[PDB]
């Protein structure tokens, strides 16, 4: 059972943003005793964290205990830490190295990154046990009890013994705002449907956790629904109850719409092989099933019986019977197969196996092929194949030439050309179309035959199949119909009898009506000897008067199986309307598109050109075909509906047949996000918001959408678990770039139809969408800092700042006298001491003492010049440089004020580490925020970033009564409306701007039955 | 099925061109899936697990009267009968699966800005042939229609046959009880949005009925004592965010059937709607059932903006019209308080309370929705909040009409 | 092209019957062929000279753009719908006939008013 | 919408006979009409719309007929824009037969299909598409200033194109003439140029003329 | 030729050389379809010759762009730092004489 | 860098290059 | 092409060993001397007849 792993409820508290304690606050117990306080002294765990420095780093599910995991997360290792490995999912692999992370494929992968970190969070917010708080820290209220998990949540409970930052915070936190709120409960005494309560979670991961339930939602369907879609199916044969009784809740994602549907239809059809061997199992598996259920028993003996009575005298050599009797015997796989490949003549059309027609070397005084032509034409309408009447007319018209000459279309086709080879529409017969054209006084036999097959080839017809309320996978019918070669009748619900009305049946009558004409016709007449001659006007009556219940079975009960069986078989029916003899509507091709003719300049260019054909055929034997069709007998005692009831209760108990219909959602999805991923990393396609523009991305060639769009084909795989192909395929044509979908047959005349299923209005291209709104916003959260960095050499002793820069930047670009550098960054040398002159970006050496604009690119391509020349002078203290860089990685270091230190060497080891291809995250050397007022030692430092980048410091001295030469940073209240503002409102989150680790939520408890847990089937 | 709807595009409110931005049209109609049946995939099970608030689209319901502008600049196939492109966009095929940027070659001629535009399926010989397939963009005009036949709150309406609930319509919505009024319209809207059901259909009458209760509730009458079928919505408790719903079967007095056809057109009257994720999915909901049956008649003329006088199938003013009444959140919730204190529900020192914490509620999804309005012009071609002038909020409208004609339409 | 300008009621298909005079709440846009405008920009233009005296007397109200009378429809614009069918404008400029009341009795109302100041400087 | 897969679905709006129908013709196309094959569901529409204008003909004040018209309509599967299969060319011809409008060519009271060929012919030459009323899938515009009066129902719109050049009255049938008739020539207004007046003549002129003497 | 323009969709599909390989393979995919074909070739193997012309035509080969955007940026250069410079009568396209 | 994996993967479904180099040095 | 692709970086790295082998130069010297056995042989060969 390969279906997505929809439900996975998650009962720890979700949140993807931990604050994690960082720079440790030093235990100190000689000196300076009293100014900072560990709850450990109390052994009790600190909601906050505690330390020098506090870091708000990003962990999908850090502090997620609920049973079950997503199985891929994204978590970011503290700024302390190295963090490049996490950006590296795409255009790095095998070739920055690394140390590195790749510039220029930054957005590339700080989105294939974020789509992760969306996928990740795919969990519902199961509801756990809100139990009464008899402590007196909340006085009775509803705290949700988990281990330590419980102090980590509500931040609330706390207890502060001393005046510590923290405390100076949390002191703050408004009563009454912990626990849960209401608990929504139904049916007294069973479990509430959804409690709601505020308690530590970032509004962030709140929104995609329930962005899913909106989604589970979008698939669900009532009991009094699911009860129907079931029945309907089944055509309404198949004895399911539903209790009229109130069902607390039960969420189960069962559906797709019609639309999510044929979003994967076509695309299963895209990894299917075009080849007929790719649709052979396509049939055969229709075919099997077709028989495994089936009031329709083969019984030779009927016919033979029939037949072995006619008397025929033995002073004969041709013996009239022993003849059909051998020609009539190649098994009944034929007759089935070519029912069930009406199903998909979309992608296989059945045809008459050439072996099977009565060889060119011989007229029809033959008598062995006057029997193997007569086969050709019962078993003619049996076959899909938009031919058979022309290759059946020609089968005799062909062996009958010398008498009969008729006229044939095209060069090199004359009528002796070995009938089979008949196959293209504009080859048919002029006379065969219009027989008012054929001449009795000349080919009246071969004329009464065109007449024949005119009058009483079967008409077609359409039935419903499946449910209405469930969609269905349609691509050239209306929704939940199928068109069919025979007229179709109701299902019987009474006793059934051989009857010689219906197409089927007429047609059999008809025609042996025909070669009974042929055998008597002056021809045959003067030729053929007499009683032999008679013998074989028996042999045919006796077939045409066989009670056969075939003729009805395929007008009556086929229907019913086709449509109740287009919904257990593992891939929906695939069809294009029969055209039962019209010339212009024959179709040549059912076709396919992986990329759209719009990107690549295809608008005009023809349907046949832009689109895959498939090409799958079966090769079908008259001799089986009417061997089954013209003798099937059923139990004399049988009602065709109470037949089926039975046939169908098994593949229908089960929601096998709810499967497919959720692979097929989280197909819609893996294809939009694919979509979206694709264009947003690509620069300007299909119109996709793209909130990333900002971030670089040099790579747009094929090679980097296939790179893209196949990672994003994997955190699909990884994040439901599905074997099966999903979203592969679209590749085929190396380029994802123009991914895009389209079915379109082609009718001989003109008319090319086409319809291109566009992904249905999906869930994720909003939650990921709405991830990297907010990702823009709060990059820094994820190790990410923006802006710009400068490198001048600030010597100072007072707080040094490197991320949050206070006061203007020095010179911006564009400033007064600030040149930038020209692309290549060469440095042309000057004789008897002169400076070293920087071509400069006009293209005109100045000098290096003065400040320079160094545009990211050439930095890359120029280091080992830059350090050797401008470096040496930026130390001196005589180049502020601005290193203009997009968005990049910052590694952080955290040093101690006291003892000195000169950031220099922290530096030009980063800068040893600058391909042309990758450079390292920018590392900026911090001082750890003190206790005391100490006296620090003059460092000297050079980077330090323009745009303020200091958004993930959250606290600057946890445990500390204060901090004195650090900078203090007391807890952002911003990031705790809930918690502590009074005008804070339970329900209200600035979702794209700031990220509320403490919010309100609902938390469900919803069930999920099964089938039977619905209906009663039996 | 139904195979005819009429509709009629938003107001280019005292502005140029259709107030909608290129930046929306990519962000709602855009990568390429088939914008239709997508209004609803921008709710949440309330207000807070949105971004709704501060940002591009500051509103709850900010999206879907975006979206609802969108739909206007691209709908000139039932305005006169070719497909037309509004800015480098135009539907890429004649069944309007999507937009897509203008061909290159063979561009559609430049649509014609107009505003006002009525609509009919008609006019589109193509549309009812396909019916089935592009089903979609019917329902989905038909919710435009809903908002732009008004200026101040979609228009839904309001049903109640004088029989007991369909039985297969009480079995539907007892399986729907815990269920938020989010997820309902939900259902409601995925519903009725995909294959042309019959108007017989079991669902429509269950969806249908759902969005009677819905208004008994919010009128009080029917509440937790008197409900409807055994049904009646629990609203939660103003001090906590009370723009919530839950579907609740009970077991109190049944509130006795109508002596007759109850119908009527209800629309939210203050600016207060467009924030209430309950004043939505509600109103959205009642629509999920016209879409599928036509439009019961013609939606009384009187109270209704300038530009939607005797529109042509949909707006009336004779006798085939049915009044049409609108209320606001406050002065209503107050009576639907008083209801509840009626009914021995609460205490007669709690509804003077009730109300005090409601509508210090409403007046918080108040100094937001002029906040947003005085911080997305207008003329800033864009129309995410909807203008309303500091007014409407206090506005007391029918209110009191619609709090009688939920008495009758559930005595 | 000249005269009032025409539209298909019909819609789509203009064949010579379906065009009627796109006329509206604000008359009927008569087209301004290139000649015509020469005309009102030569009043106007012989109004906007005196703009140093329309400021300082406070009369007046800005300079008087022909701009501002006109539009920039589309359709057909003949006589007649026959003749009007074989003058396919685009984007062209029209006045409607409440404007053309408007360039009337502002270059009217202006003409007095410069009229009188203009027999003085004179 | 069941039965939309079906090629076309014709039904009667006016007074349907028993009830409102909805034949379904079968794909196959009958012989005898056009060289090239007439499907059956366009046949039936030929068979009709010769019958509103045959019976437009000839209907009068004084009688009161069954049906205000006899004329079919195509309600699926069929391609509102394009004029090439004789379904549509024959449907465009329809809404127009709705009007009273007759043929000049008298239609025979037992239509032959030497006749009905003759009309399948007119009907496939290269001709202007009837616009002035546009095609609808569940309404028939009839001219508000036209015989027709509307059944009841919801099938007949009252569209008024923007100028219908046709007005009402009738035509009493006059016999074939025996010989060929001489034309007395009254002249108009309007005179074409001599260039134009020739070409004119020279491009529908039969020029190398067989012509017998006879005797002088 | 022209001057090497930004990866993308856009130049990748609308080289001198796609357009050649595109309406080829077009042009071909209708011979092989023609009414003539009927006498030796199948309605199978006709279908199958259209399925594999056609995914020559959407194949994305990336040669059609570097033929026209990259290639000549080489062959500029090449001509310069060889011993010995590259002889080269003008080239002409259809027009004879 | 030419090759037929891709070429070769769609083609096979529905079923060195001195000469191009020696075309364009050709040239 | 190889996924990762900078036109700069990849054409500035192959033609780099390209005018490090001084063959643009061999060129204009084998040229002006091949222009000085020429006309010194023309001459030779020309004052002979």
């Amino acid at each position: 059972a390969n279906g997505p792993e929809l439900i996975i409820e998650d009962t720890g508290l979700c949140t993807s943003f931990m604050l994690l304690d960082n720079i440790p606050s030093a235990h100190l117990t000689k000196e300076l005793i009293g100014f900072t306080w560990f709850m450990q002294m109390y052994q009790m765990t600190p909601p906050l964290p505690e330390g020098a420095v506090n870091r708000i780093v990003c962990m999908t599910n850090w502090a997620s205990l609920g049973d079950e995991g997503r199985g891929l997360e994204v978590r970011l290792p503290p700024p302390t830490d190295s963090s490049v490995h996490a950006y590296k999912t795409v255009l790095s692999r095998g070739y920055i190295d690394n140390a590195q992370f790749n510039p220029l494929a930054l957005r590339s992968n700080v989105l294939l990154m974020l789509l992760q970190f969306t996928l990740s969070n795919l969990k519902i917010n199961k509801s756990s046990t809100f139990t009464s708080d008899v402590t007196t820290i909340t006085s009775g209220r509803m705290i949700r009890a988990f281990p330590e998990l419980l102090a980590l949540a509500y931040p609330g409970r706390a207890v502060l013994p001393t005046q510590t930052k923290n405390a100076q915070f949390l002191s703050t936190a408004i009563a009454d705002r912990i626990g849960r709120l209401d608990r929504a409960n139904l049916i007294g005494g069973e479990v509430s449907a959804m409690v709601e309560c505020m308690e530590l979670c970032d509004a962030l991961t709140l929104h995609i956790r329930e962005t899913y339930i909106m989604l589970l939602r979008s698939m669900h369907q009532d009991p009094t629904q699911i009860v129907q879609i079931v029945n309907e199916c089944a055509n309404n044969l198949l004895n399911s109850t539903i209790p009229i009784s109130l069902r607390p809740t039960i969420l189960c994602p069962w559906f797709a719409s019609s639309e999510d549907l044929r979003l994967q239809q076509v695309m299963h059809l895209v990894n299917i092989s075009s080849n007929t061997a790719a649709a052979l199992p396509l049939v055969e598996a229709l075919s099997t099933l077709l028989r495994s259920v089936t009031p329709l028993v083969l019984d030779p003996t009927v016919l033979t019986n029939a037949i072995t009575t006619i008397s025929e005298s033995t002073t004969q050599t041709i013996s009239p019977i022993s003849e059909i009797l051998r020609l009539l015997q190649p098994d009944y796989a034929a007759f089935w197969k070519c029912i069930a490949s009406w199903a998909y003549n979309g992608l296989v059309t059945t045809v008459l196996s050439e072996d099977a027609f009565p060889d060119s070397s011989q007229s029809i005084t033959h008598l062995p092929s006057m029997w193997k032509c007569l086969f050709l034409t019962l078993a003619g309408p049996m076959t899909s194949d938009p031919h058979s009447p022309v290759k059946v007319f020609m089968a005799l018209a062909n062996l009958l030439a010398q008498p009969e000459p008729i006229a044939i279309g095209v060069p090199g086709m004359h009528q002796t050309t070995p009938a089979s080879q008949f196959s293209h529409p504009g080859v048919w017969p002029p006379g065969f179309l219009n027989p008012q054209l054929i001449n009795p006084q000349q080919a009246p036999l071969l004329r009464a035959f065109a007449e024949h097959i005119r009058a009483n080839w079967p008409q077609p017809s359409e039935f419903g199949y499946g449910s209405t309320l469930q969609g269905s996978a349609n691509l050239f019918i209306p929704s939940n119909r199928m068109v069919y070669p025979w007229p179709n009748q109701p299902l019987p619900r009474l006793t059934v009898a051989p009857t010689y009305d219906s197409a089927m049946s007429n047609w059999i009558s008809t025609t042996i009506a025909f070669f009974i004409r042929v055998v008597n016709s002056v021809n045959m007449t003067a030729t053929v000897n007499d009683l032999t001659r008679r013998t074989m006007t028996g042999v045919m009556t006796a077939m045409r008067q066989v009670k056969t219940m075939t003729p009805f079975y395929i007008q009556h009960m086929c229907p019913t199986e086709l449509s109740v069986l287009a919904s257990v078989t593992v891939t929906p029916p695939f069809q294009v309307p029969f055209t039962r003899l019209v010339q212009n509507d024959v179709i040549t091709n059912v076709l396919v598109a992986r990329v759209d003719p719009a990107q690549r300049g295809d608008a005009a260019v023809d349907i046949r050109a832009t689109h895959a054909t498939f090409a799958a055929a079966l090769p079908v034997d008259p001799a089986a075909i009417v061997v089954a069709m013209l003798c099937g007998q059923t139990e004399t005692n049988l009602i065709p509906s109470h037949h089926y009831g039975k046939a169908f209760a098994p593949l229908f108990a089960s929601n096998a047949m709810f499967t497919r219909n959720q692979r097929a959602v989280i197909t819609r999805e893996a294809f939009v996000c694919a979509r979206s991923a694709v264009a947003q990393c690509q620069d300007a396609g299909f119109l996709v918001p793209r909130p990333l523009d900002a971030l670089r991305q040099f790579d747009v060639t094929s090679a980097a959408a296939a790179e893209i769009m196949h990672a994003v084909n994997d955190a699909f795989k990884t994040a439901f678990d599905l074997d099966g192909a999903l979203l592969d395929g679209l590749a085929l044509y190396g380029d994802p770039r123009i991914a895009d979908l389209s079915a379109a047959y082609l009718q001989y005349g003109g008319n090319v139809v086409r319809e291109h299923v566009p992904p249905g209005p999906s869930h994720i291209h909003r939650a990921l969408q709405q991830v990297e709104s907010t990702f823009m916003a709060e990059m820094n959260l994820f190790n990410v800092a923006r802006g710009n960095l400068y490198l001048v050499q600030t010597a100072t002793n007072g707080n040094w700042s490197p991320m949050a820069p206070v006061a203007a930047p020095p010179f911006v670009r564009g400033g007064p006298n600030v040149r930038v550098v020209g692309r290549f960054g060469t440095i042309v040398p000057r004789p008897n001491g002169l400076e070293p002159q920087l071509i400069d970006d006009g293209n005109v050496p100045r000098d290096i003492a003065g400040d320079w604009v160094y545009p990211s690119d050439v930095l890359q391509v120029s280091v080992a010049v830059f350090r050797d020349y401008v470096w040496p002078m930026v130390k001196a203290g005589r180049t502020r440089v601005l290193v203009e860089l997009g968005h990049y990685v910052y590694t952080l270091h955290y040093y101690d004020p006291q003892i000195s230190l000169d950031e220099a060497p922290i530096l030009e080891e980063w800068l040893s580490k600058i391909n042309p291809a990758g450079i390292p995250p920018v590392p900026f050397c911090i001082p750890i925020p003190q206790v005391y007022p100490c006296i620090t030692a003059r460092r000297v430092h050079y980077a330090f970033t323009s745009e303020n980048n200091n958004d993930s410091l959250f606290s600057t001295n946890a445990a500390s009564i204060d901090t004195a030469f650090g900078e203090n940073a007391a807890v952002s209240p911003l990031r705790w409306p809930g918690l502590v503002d009074p005008n804070y409102r339970v329900g209200t989150n600035d979702l794209p701007n700031r990220i509320t680790l403490y919010n309100s939520l609902y938390r469900y408890n919803f069930t999920y039955p099964t089938l039977d847990g619905i209906m009663y089937v039996r | 099925a139904q195979r005819q709807f009429f509709g009629l595009t938003y107001n280019f409110y005292g502005q140029p061109a259709p107030l909608f931005d290129l930046n929306d049209l990519q962000e709602l109609a855009g990568c390429y899936a088939r914008p239709w049946t997508s209004r609803f995939s921008h709710l949440a099970i309330s207000t807070g697990s949105l971004p709704v608030w501060s940002a591009r689209y500051p509103s709850v319901a900010s999206r879907n009267i975006v979206v609802n502008t969108l739909l206007g600049a691209h709908l000139n196939p039932f305005a006169g009968g070719q497909i037309t492109s509004h800015q480098g966009i135009t539907w890429r095929d004649p069944v309007l699966s999507s937009l897509a940027p203008v061909p290159a070659i063979q561009p559609p001629p430049v649509w014609a800005v107009a505003e006002n535009v009525l609509l009919d399926s008609n006019n589109y010989p193509t549309y009812v042939l396909n019916l089935s397939s592009m089903w979609p963009i019917n329902q989905d005009v038909h919710i435009m229609t809903m908002w732009a036949l008004s200026d101040q709150g979609p228009i839904y309406h309001l049903e109640v046959p004088v029989d007991p609930m369909p039985a297969a319509t009480t079995a539907a919505l007892m399986a729907y009880t815990g269920v938020p009024i989010a997820h309902l319209a939900q259902t409601a809207y995925r519903f009725a949005g995909q294959l042309p059901q019959s108007p017989d259909s079991t669902m429509v009458s269950t969806i249908r009925w759902l969005s009677a209760i819905w208004f008994g509730s919010l009128t009080g009458r029917l509440n937790r004592s008197r409900t409807c079928n055994g049904f009646y919505f629990e609203f939660a408790k103003p001090a906590l965010n009370p723009d919530q719903a839950v579907l609740k079967w009970n077991d109190g007095a049944r509130a006795a059937p109508p002596a007759a056809a109850q119908s009527s057109y209800i629309r939210c009257i203050s600016p207060h709607w467009q924030h209430q994720i309950v004043e939505v999915a509600g109103a959205l909901m009642s629509q999920s059932v016209t879409a599928v049956t036509g439009l019961p008649a013609l939606i009384d003329e009187a109270t209704l903006p300038a530009w939607s006088q005797g529109v042509a199938n949909l707006t009336g003013n004779g006798q085939g019209v049915v009044p049409c009444l609108d209320y606001n959140p406050v002065p209503m919730a107050a009576a639907r308080h008083l209801q509840w204190r009626q009914d021995g529900l609460i205490t007669a020192a709690q509804e003077a309370q009730l109300n005090n914490d409601y509508t210090a509620y409403a007046l918080t999804i108040e100094r937001h929705l002029t906040a947003m309005l005085v911080a997305n012009p207008i003329a800033a071609g864009r129309m995410p909040i909807q203008p309303f002038n500091a007014a409407d909020f206090g506005q007391a409208g029918q209110t009191a009409a619609a709090v009688a004609l939920a008495q009758a339409m559930f005595v | 092209p000249t005269g009032k300008l025409w539209r298909p009621v019909g819609t789509s298909v203009a064949t010579i019957d379906s065009l009627a005079i796109v006329s509206d709440r604000f008359g009927q846009y008569s087209f301004v062929n290139e000649g015509m405008r020469e005309t009102f920009s030569k009043a106007l233009f012989d109004i906007n000279m005196w703009q140093p005296l329309f400021q300082a007397t406070k009369t007046g109200c800005g300079p008087i753009v022909l701009s501002s009378f006109t539009t920039t429809t589309s359709g057909y614009v003949g006589a007649t719908a026959g003749d009007a069918l074989d003058n396919p404008v685009t984007n062209g400029v029209f006045i409607s006939t409440v404007q053309i009341m408007n360039l009337q009795r502002t270059i009217a109302a202006r003409m007095r008013d410069v009229a009188l100041w203009q027999k003085h400087l004179d | 919408a069941n039965l939309a897969a079906g090629p076309t679905v014709l039904e009667h709006f006016d007074s349907p006979t028993y009830g409102p129908h909805l034949l379904l013709p079968q794909t196959g196309d009958v012989l005898g009409y056009s060289s090239s094959l007439i499907s059956q569901a366009a046949l039936l529409m030929v068979e009709s719309v010769m019958d509103a204008l045959r019976d437009n003909a000839n209907a009068s004040a004084s009688t009161a007929v069954t049906r205000l018209d006899q004329s079919y309509h195509p309600v699926t599967s069929f391609d509102p824009s394009t004029f090439n299969t004789l379904l549509q060319r024959a449907t465009n011809l329809a809404l127009l037969a709705v009007q009273g409008v007759q043929s000049e060519s008298a239609i025979p009271a037992i239509p032959t299909m030497s006749d009905v060929r003759s009309f399948v012919a007119r009907l496939m030459a290269e001709g202007d598409p009837q616009q002035w009323f546009p095609y609808r899938v569940d309404q028939i515009l009839y001219w508000p200033e036209s015989p027709f009066v509307p059944p009841i129902g919801p099938f007949y719109a009252p569209f008024r194109p923007v100028n219908f050049p046709f007005t009402t009255g009738s035509y009493t049938v006059v016999p074939d003439a025996s010989r060929p008739l001489r034309l007395l020539p009254q002249y108009r207004n309007a005179t074409i140029t001599v260039q134009q007046a020739d070409d004119a003549y020279e491009d529908t002129a039969l020029s190398p003329l067989i012509t017998t003497h006879g005797f002088c």
